């Protein structure tokens, strides 16, 4: 499948 | 110092050739001594600071020199020469490998067969590679590994050689001089011994070191052997091209080091880009093509590159290997964020199915983004493509005339044209990749920017003329005229003027005109009031054409709008909903136009105050109607805000705004408390918004004149501020669907950015924060950047308070735990530990780098201790303070405390410890204890 | 003891080369997609922690009203 990672904020650790 | 080869490689600055016919001319004399120096050359160049001597060479072994020189390594730290970093050391490894290869090449066809020098510098090589220190492995198989290819080139030469002699034999037969066959038949002979040693030093590094050490625990040493057989079977592709040379590449693609798989494919790369068609090569890749496919999604995005660039070569060797499926799994990567794979699927793509006369190709274009249910809009295929094909995404004059002249064109492909092209237009006026797509900022090349206003003006050109016929004939769609109207934004609007193209200027305006008046979807009205905006530019001589059409404009809808409201709020009248919905359409497309453009000169304040105002009196007023006029309000203050700046605005007019401001903040703080979820969403933002503006640094840029607009927040304005960021930002978790979701997660951030800005900007109590803060790890995936921010921007601000907020936050945390549970709580559960977990991360933002932490950090302890031995036991001093537990959480600091400030603390726990308490050392007094163990 | 580096183990046995070869699972992943559509991809420019902070809640689509509210940082 394909995930967009919305989250770009909780990105870091 | 024994160091006269290794120094001379390592920094000789000299070409290799010079430096090997002088270790041949060593060796020709004494072969021993020549013999020895290489040995210790390799030696010290893994970094052994030790030396191999005569007598040595003379009477041991391999291991037993092996074993010496480890002693003997007088290493300073696990570095050697190989793992250096830096480009002295970089140097160092070209060299070395120069050095062994022109050492095999100068000397093959002479020293070569001695059966004396190759034998000794192997079985060398081979012991270093079978050692454990790492050091001797690593170089010793880069060592053989060079050595092999050079053996290799020494083979092809034989072979070539060979060839010549056996066309020569056959020459002289064909002929019949009898003794001349003879010799050549000698020299056959010759060659052949020569063949067979050959074949045998390479066996022996292949079996001795490659076998082992392609399979070495070290990932970079599997790397080495990778890349050099991929190597031999590119230079000797006769010989080295078989299953018995391509089963390892065949497995070491499955490597767990990316590393390794990058090498592999890069190797197989090598191969397939001679364009010789191997048979071997192309049963190989039947084998291995599931492989390669899964390959492109490889977690190292490096080796997903390689592996689409390796199957863009496959392609070109032979369409018949890839199936369906493979293909549409490369395509469907040129919609992935990492761009370099972007760029190979898209240059896969191409090559794939793209391959005036750009007609049908952007037909093609335009099915596959339709055919492709990954993407709604278009930026990212464009931008994947832009490399290969720009020719194609630039021939706008196509693209129009698909979209206006005229199976034909269906709904769907125009829309979806009608969006790449609008990709393609911003992508080339913006010279950068969309957003996540771009590798940095860096200054256009001369020939970027002059391409850049090449293709700026061709657009200027084409769509001045072309935009009203498009508008015209997609006026009714509303995605359409949402696109094309984002077009003039990238135009050069003298060309308008001096291309004698006003009659066109007019011809979109009046098709603007329409478009207002006829939709309703935001969309469509925020795309015209911001074209209208981009074409009303004070420096540019159509400003006043497009302004008198603006005037217009606005006269006619402020015209509608007090008419419509004449009658929609007639006490008597009732209105129906169809009312409404006009009364809302008119006031959509006021307030679209009022936030881009100052209607400061039609005085709109009174009607959207009038309908705010009936709303809350009445408590019947349609949600759409409710926020438009919100918004409305909000542009009218913030533009008579704005006109104000000159000392010319009278100082009625500057009391006029104010009073307006003071009424519009009163009619939101109503609003905040509506029962409609998006009305209480926009009251806020609205409210965060003017205290922003409003705020006391409204006269801090030497705006003097400003200090009577200041406006400070009510105590109960910021309870309800904060109240409302605690029912609406913090909600439930798990463990529509992702859109939704989604969505409500950006608005709910940017409500937390909203009060967050107050707060780090000191338009409320810092104490606030503390009931978001203590929200930091329970929402962290979702709001800590955020907190984060707050709190290290609260830290900078007054660090003092900051760390009592950050106290007041765990305080809440605590009495909420007892709140729950009891005052009898387990200390072992999973809520008091998540809050000593958050008080340790809490400690580790100070740090006495900064002087001030130390006194910040001490009030911490104090306050804690104050709230610790606030409440008494219902008993008394015989059973623990109520609050007791918070000690064992305030530990989690003392981390930070210094040697002096322990002590402090430490007598300020005394004045509220007792010896009766000091000496209580039984289960529920324990964090006492511990808090004072920690002091 | 000596800060030299000596491997204990040299090779990977033949049978974990097999398991290499049977399962790459763990060596592949799911292709992370760029922003799929418009609204999220203003998103991704304008949703950081510094365009957040550094912003007004309402957007304001003409820098006449927008420097209104970024006058008052710092």
């Amino acid at each position: 499948k394909a995930v967009y990672n919305a989250r770009h904020w909780n990105h870091p650790d | 110092e024994n160091m006269m080869l290794f120094e001379v490689v390592k920094m000789g600055k000299s070409a290799m050739q010079s430096v090997v016919d002088d270790w041949i001319e060593s060796y020709k004399h004494d072969r021993d001594i020549a013999l020895l120096d290489l040995i210790n050359f390799f030696i010290q160049c893994s970094g052994c600071k030790g030396v191999v001597t005569a007598e040595m060479f003379r009477h041991m072994q391999n291991s037993e020199i092996i074993r010496k020189m480890t002693e003997e390594f007088d290493e300073d730290s696990g570095d050697y020469p190989l793992t250096m970093a830096g480009p002295q050391w970089k140097k160092f490894k070209s060299s070395f490998c120069e050095f062994i290869g022109v050492l095999v090449r100068q000397c093959q066809y002479s020293i070569i067969y001695d059966e004396y020098m190759m034998d000794t510098v192997i079985s060398l090589l081979t012991g270093l590679s079978d050692s454990q220190v790492r050091a001797f492995r690593h170089t010793s198989t880069l060592a053989a590994m060079k050595l092999m290819t050079a053996l290799v080139n020494v083979a092809l030469n034989l072979s070539i050689n060979m060839d010549n002699t056996q066309r020569q034999y056959e020459a002289e037969r064909n002929k019949m001089a009898n003794e001349r066959l003879e010799l050549l038949l000698q020299k056959r002979k010759e060659l052949q011994e020569n063949q067979d040693e050959i074949e045998n030093m390479m066996n022996a590094i292949f079996k001795g070191v490659f076998v082992h050490r392609y399979r070495d625990a070290i990932a970079e040493i599997r790397a080495i052997c990778i890349e050099e057989i991929g190597i031999w079977m590119k230079m000797y592709s006769d010989a080295f091209l078989n299953d018995s040379y391509l089963k390892y590449v065949g497995w070491t693609m499955h490597d767990k080091q990316g590393e390794v798989r990058l090498k592999c494919l890069t190797a197989l790369q090598g191969l397939y880009y001679n364009k010789e068609l191997n048979s071997k090569l192309e049963l190989f890749t039947s084998r291995f093509k599931d492989r390669i496919v899964s390959m492109t999604l490889d977690k190292e995005y490096d080796v997903a590159v390689q592996a689409i660039k390796l199957l863009t070569l496959v392609l070109q060797s032979s369409e018949e290997v890839l199936t369906a499926e493979d293909c549409e799994n490369v395509y469907h990567l040129v919609y992935s964020a990492h761009r370099p794979v972007a760029v190979a699927a898209g240059e896969f793509l191409y090559k794939k199915l793209f391959s005036g006369p750009n007609a049908n190709l952007v037909k093609t274009l335009v099915f596959f983004f339709l055919e492709s249910e990954l993407h709604e809009h278009a930026a990212y295929l464009v931008d994947s493509m832009w490399d290969c094909a720009t020719e194609l995404l630039k021939d706008w004059e196509c693209m129009n005339s698909l979209l206006l002249e005229e199976e034909a064109l269906t709904d769907r492909q125009e829309s979806a044209l009608i969006e790449i092209m609008l990709c393609t237009i911003r992508q080339a006026a913006e010279c950068h990749p969309p957003v996540g797509r771009g590798t940095g900022k860096r200054v256009l090349t001369a020939k970027e920017k002059k391409t850049q206003l090449d293709d700026r003006t061709k657009i200027t050109e084409l769509f001045a003329v072309a935009l009203p016929q498009l508008l015209a004939k997609y006026s009714v769609d509303a995605e359409k005229v949402t696109n094309l109207l984002q077009l003039p934004q990238y135009f050069d609007l003298e060309i308008y003027t001096t291309g004698r193209l006003e009659k066109h200027l007019d011809a979109l305006l009046r098709q603007i005109r329409n478009i207002v008046e006829k939709h309703t979807d935001t969309d469509v009205l925020e795309a015209c009031s911001k074209t209208y905006h981009a074409l009303c530019n004070e420096e540019f001589t159509i400003f006043n054409r497009v302004d008198i059409s603006r005037s217009q404009l606005i006269d006619e809808l402020a015209d509608k709008f007090n008419r419509l409201l004449e009658d929609f709020l007639q006490e008597g009248e009732e209105p129906d909903e169809d009312d409404a919905y006009q009364v809302l359409s008119t006031l959509k497309r006021i307030t679209a136009f009022h936030n881009a453009h100052d209607l400061s000169k039609w005085d709109l304040f009174a009607c959207n105050y009038k309908l705010l105002k009936t709303g809350i009196e009445n408590g019947d007023m349609p949600e759409q109607i409710v926020i438009h006029a919100l918004q409305c309000t909000h542009y009218v203050i913030l533009w008579q805000l704005a006109k104000i700046t000159e000392s010319s605005s009278t100082k009625e007019d500057l009391l006029r705004l104010k009073k307006q401001m003071r009424v519009f903040c009163q009619i939101c703080q109503h609003y905040l408390t509506n029962v409609n979820t998006t009305v209480k969403e926009q009251a806020f933002t609205i409210l965060c918004d003017i205290l922003m503006i409003f705020s006391h640094q409204i006269m801090s840029g030497g705006r003097d004149m400003l200090e009577p607009l200041v406006y400070t927040p009510d105590s109960s304005l910021q309870s309800e501020l904060l109240s409302f960021i605690l029912d609406h930002v913090f909600i439930e978790q798990d463990d529509e669907d992702e859109a939704s979701k989604i969505e409500a997660l950006h608005k709910r951030r940017n409500l937390l950015a909203a009060f967050c800005k107050l707060i780090v900007y000191t338009v409320v109590e810092m104490n606030t924060a503390a009931d978001i803060f203590k929200q930091y790890m329970k929402y962290y995936n979702d709001y800590g950047d955020i907190i984060k921010e707050t709190m290290s921007k609260t830290r900078q601000i007054d660090k003092i308070q900051c760390a009592k907020t950050l106290i007041l936050s765990l305080q809440q945390l605590f009495n909420e735990m007892i709140q729950e549970n009891g005052y009898n709580f387990d200390r072992s559960s999973s809520t008091f530990s998540g809050i000593k977990e958050l008080a340790r991360r809490f400690a580790l933002t100070f740090g006495l780098d900064q002087l001030k932490t130390r006194e910040a950090i001490a009030m911490l302890h104090k306050d804690g201790i104050e709230f610790a031995f606030k409440e008494p036991n219902p008993q008394g001093e015989s059973h623990p303070p109520l609050n007791l537990a918070f000690l064992d959480i305030l530990s989690e600091f003392s981390s930070k405390l210094l040697r002096q400030d322990k002590r402090t603390v430490y007598v300020y726990l005394e004045k509220f410890m007792t010896f009766q308490m000091s000496l209580r050392r039984e289960d529920v007094w324990l964090p006492l204890m511990s808090y004072r163990n920690s002091l | 003891k000596r800060k030299l580096i000596v491997d204990s183990v040299k090779e990977l046995d033949s049978k974990t080369i097999r398991a290499q070869l049977s399962d790459y699972s763990d060596i592949v992943t799911t292709l992370d997609l760029a922003p799929p559509t418009k609204k999220l991809m203003m998103w991704k420019e304008t949703g950081g922690v510094e365009k957040l902070f550094s912003l007004p809640a309402q957007p304001l689509w003409n820098n006449r009203l927008l420097k209104l509210f970024t006058r008052c940082l710092t």
